[PDB]
RNA sequence: ACCCACUCGGCACCUUACGAGAAAUCAAAGUCUUUGGGUUCUGGGGGGAGUAUGGUCGCAAGGCUGAAACUUAAAGGAAUU
RNA sequence: UUCGGGUCUUGUAAUUGGAAUGAGUACAAUGUAAAUACCUUAACGAGGAACAACUGGAGGGCAAGUCUGGUGCCAGCAGCCG
């Protein structure tokens, strides 16, 4: 069964978008969690940690399941879902949905000079929630992933051979920490490089072409 | 008070005892090219990351002048020499990529496995332990001997020992004789 | 117990040891 | 006796005559067939050592 | 700004406010007052050797019960009476009184361990033998 | 329904409360003959309640002999039956 | 004297946060991991203790400065049920 | 159509076989200032009981046990949480 509402999801069902980068390209919204399972078959999807979590009443008390999922491939797209259900099982498929819906890109970049692939990323750059920063670092070749475990396996989801994390606030609140990271990773398609001051053409989104076999019939 | 002779503990411990992954990973390694102790897998990692830091410190300078030319050539030829780094890498970015996975496939541990004799990586370590194997004709006992490339055309069986044609073998000596008397 | 409290006690304590160091004056 | 009952109330139990397990390489050489060539039996998450059941 | 002078010629400054900021923190303070040496029983050593004068069942603190078998320790260098707690299932057996017992540390930089009141110290060679020895039978002790 | 007394072994010893000290440390008089700084063992802060003066088993240290640790409790029947037995001086009393 | 439009200076306040912040909240607590305008001073887990001692300045009460020994895995904040 | 041959490859079992050894001892020889030890090497050296690997752990932190016996807020553990 797949069944579409948005019409950027029936479009997607006629395949006539190719790959998430053009949805990217329009900052498309991903409401439908199919879509992305449909354009990214590649999808690695990593449980974190799931905490139980409370909330008291007259007799006894609500025990919740915040499981933190992590999403991603080789490629550079991540997915990073949070979801607190009573169900363990059912909670870690809802943060996985949650985290195909997020998925979002990276600007791998190069260590120092160009040479071939890029398995690190463009700029120092750093989110912070709550009360975490994590700063990532464009390490160079080989010098592996330089992070906490949680921070790590993100990278490894990503595609990013080589980084330097700079992790500060309490990052024992693992949540906290990946939310941070996520955030960080966001930042690096926003920081403009010198590759970046050549002028762009702005397309007409996939919603403004195939207009006539989106929406309902 | 002659003089201090100069040590190197050289090879180093990493900085948390078990993230599972990690402790798999090396274990697995070490599975494939049979290796006594963590240490060795450890020792070449250390020996690498020495080449790492190398390469990181030329690399920062600016190359077209002179330490990083020089130093960072010498190096490239170091490691062209040792066989670990391939032909069409000489580039100096490549040598800052590299693994333990290209080390320990280049030891005489493995060039005894690769060119047959043994086969079987643990057989070629006992065979390398027993005085079997010399790479040129002297004789080599270090399962991490680290073949130089022009040289391994040359790892062949002992001039002296059985395998290679010398003797029956102190076992075989032994039954010999005990047939002897029959 | 208040801090006021505390602090009152103490210095009347002060105020106990400085009589008796007069005292062995 | 409060100074050390319990070592000095349990039954004394053997080692038991064992084949040696085979040191040096040997022992990774084990390990690793047994973790990653012949490999324990599949359910999902994998167990170093099971309970007998 | 905040605080310190991003100045340049404003080291003297900076320099004696770090020095001044420093004694706050406590194992700094140890090192340079040198309370290694006037107090902590030990001589700011590792391992002290001492006499049992009087063995003593310490009641343990909270959440747990139990009696925790340790030793008044007369420590022969400084002459400082300490209760060194000794391990393991009983072991007093090998303790008795008035005998040599070098001490250890406990892993807690001085302070207390665990749940035992007032005590510091572990035992470790007792009368020259070791404690840990003694209890699994690798060695033995030396009769009297 | 009725409760059954445990009898001593060797070194475990029957003695009286006299004076409340505190915090589970309570200074025991054995009929041995000295007064001792006895412990309420762990499974008697549960249950366990005393008066201003009762029967108990007191099982005393190897290694100290002024401190000691409280086994069990007697009731007011048990002290009786302990007194026809002839364990005890007869002088014991029980009243609330 | 009001009134309307300004305008400096102030005492505050109301919305938004596009920034902060742990949060409560804040036009500053902003322009801080994209960390650097100039400068003082103060803090380093809680107790012990604003104690003891020594200085001092007090007619005294006291103040300014101000420890450690010990001792404990919390003591705290701000929110939520 | 009910198999199956195990044709192609894998491990495991006190089983059972032939091959390697240096650690040992050690003729000489070197080595040495004499001599030890190494480096060469005659002869002698391996059949789980041998030529025998510990140390620490297995609630979590942190790899590893909701195994099998005893103890039963006792013993005792535990760097913290316990
Ligand atoms: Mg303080
Ligand atoms: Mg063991
Ligand atoms: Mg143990
Ligand atoms: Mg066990
Ligand atoms: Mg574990």
């Amino acid at each position: 069964g797949w069944v579409p509402v948005t019409k950027l999801g029936r479009l997607v069902k006629a395949g006539k978008i190719s790959s998430i980068e053009e949805i990217f390209l329009h900052s498309l919204p991903v409401k439908e969690f199919q879509i992305i399972d449909q354009l990214l078959p590649n999808l690695k999807d990593e449980v974190m940690n799931i905490k139980p979590v409370q909330k008291q009443t007259r007799a006894g008390q609500r025990t919740r399941f915040k499981a933190v999922v992590v999403v991603g491939d080789s490629n550079g797209h991540v997915g990073l879902g949070i979801k607190t259900a009573k169900e363990v099982a059912g909670a870690i498929r809802a943060g996985i949905i949650i985290a195909k819906l997020s998925v979002i890109p990276i600007r791998r970049g190069y260590w120092g000079t160009n040479l071939g692939q890029p398995h690190s990323l463009a700029t120092k750059t750093s989110g912070k929630c709550g009360s975490v920063s994590v700063r990532l670092i464009p390490a160079p070749r080989g010098s592996g992933i330089v992070a906490s475990p949680a921070v790590k396996k993100l990278m490894q989801l990503a595609g990013v051979e080589d980084v330097y994390t700079s992790s500060t606030g309490s990052t024992r609140t693992l949540e906290n920490t990946l939310k941070a990271a996520f955030v960080a990773i966001g930042n690096t398609y926003g920081f403009l490089t010198p590759n970046l001051w050549e002028v762009q053409a702005l397309t007409p989104s996939p919603m403004d072409v195939y207009a006539d076999y989106a929406t309902a019939s | 008070p002659r003089a201090p002779r100069t040590y190197s503990k050289t090879y180093s411990t990493p900085k948390r005892p078990y993230e599972s992954a990690r402790l798999d990973a090396e274990l697995k390694l070490a599975g494939e090219y049979g290796l006594k102790n963590k240490r060795e897998i450890y020792r070449i990692s250390f020996q690498l990351s020495k080449i790492r830091r190398a390469a990181r410190d030329l690399l920062t300078r600016d190359e077209k002048d002179p330490k990083r030319l020089f130093e960072g050539n010498a190096l490239i030829r170091r490691l062209v020499r040792i066989g670990v780094l391939s032909e069409d890498k000489k580039k100096l970015d490549y040598v800052l990529a590299l693994k333990v996975e290209d080390f320990l496939e280049r030891r005489l541990q493995t060039q005894v496995y690769k060119l047959g004799l043994a086969k079987s990586v643990h057989h070629a370590r006992v065979l390398i332990s027993q005085r079997h194997i010399a790479v040129g004709k002297q004789i080599v006992n270090i399962p991490s001997f680290m073949v130089r490339l022009e040289s391994e055309k040359h790892i062949d069986f002992a001039r002296t020992s059985p395998f290679g044609g010398a003797r029956p073998g102190r076992v075989a000596r032994k039954r010999a004789a005990a047939a002897g008397g029959e | 117990m208040r801090a006021k409290w505390r602090k009152k006690r103490t210095r009347r304590l002060k105020r106990k040891r400085r009589k008796v160091r007069a005292r062995s004056k | 006796a409060r100074a050390g009952k319990v070592k000095s109330q349990t039954p004394k139990v053997e080692k038991q005559e064992k084949p040696k397990q085979p040191k040096g390489r040997a022992y990774k050489r084990l390990l690793y067939t047994r973790r990653f060539v012949n490999v324990t039996l599949t359910n999902g998450k994998r167990k170093m050592n099971p309970s007998p059941s | 700004g905040k605080g310190k002078p991003r100045g340049l010629n404003s080291a003297r400054k900076l320099r004696v406010h770090r020095r001044n900021n420093r004694w706050a923190e406590t194992t700094y303070k140890k090192r340079l007052l040198g309370t290694a040496f006037k107090s902590s029983p030990f001589g700011g050593s590792s391992h002290a050797k001492g006499i049992v004068l009087e063995k003593i069942g310490i009641e343990s603190k909270q959440p747990n019960s139990a009696i925790r078998k340790c030793v008044r320790v007369q420590l022969i260098k400084n002459g400082k009476k300490v209760t060194a707690f000794v391990p393991n299932d009983g072991c007093l057996n090998f303790v008795d009184e008035n005998d040599e017992v070098l001490l250890a540390g406990f892993g807690r930089k001085g302070k207390a361990k665990g749940d035992i009141p007032g005590v510091r110290f572990k035992v470790v060679k007792v009368s020259g033998v070791s404690l840990l020895a003694l209890w699994k039978e690798k060695k033995e002790k030396p009769r009297s | 329904p009725k409760r059954e007394l445990i009898y001593k072994e060797e070194g475990q010893e029957y003695a009286q409360i006299t004076k409340m000290l505190g915090n589970g440390r309570v200074e025991a008089s054995c009929f041995d003959g000295n007064k001792r700084m006895a412990h309420i063992r762990g499974k008697l802060r549960k249950k366990v309640w005393m008066g201003q003066g009762d029967i108990i088993l007191v099982s005393l240290r190897d290694f100290q002999d002024d401190q000691c640790d409280v086994v069990h409790k007697y009731n007011l029947d048990e002290a009786r039956t302990l007194k026809n037995q002839g364990e005890l001086p007869e002088n014991a009393k029980i009243n609330e």
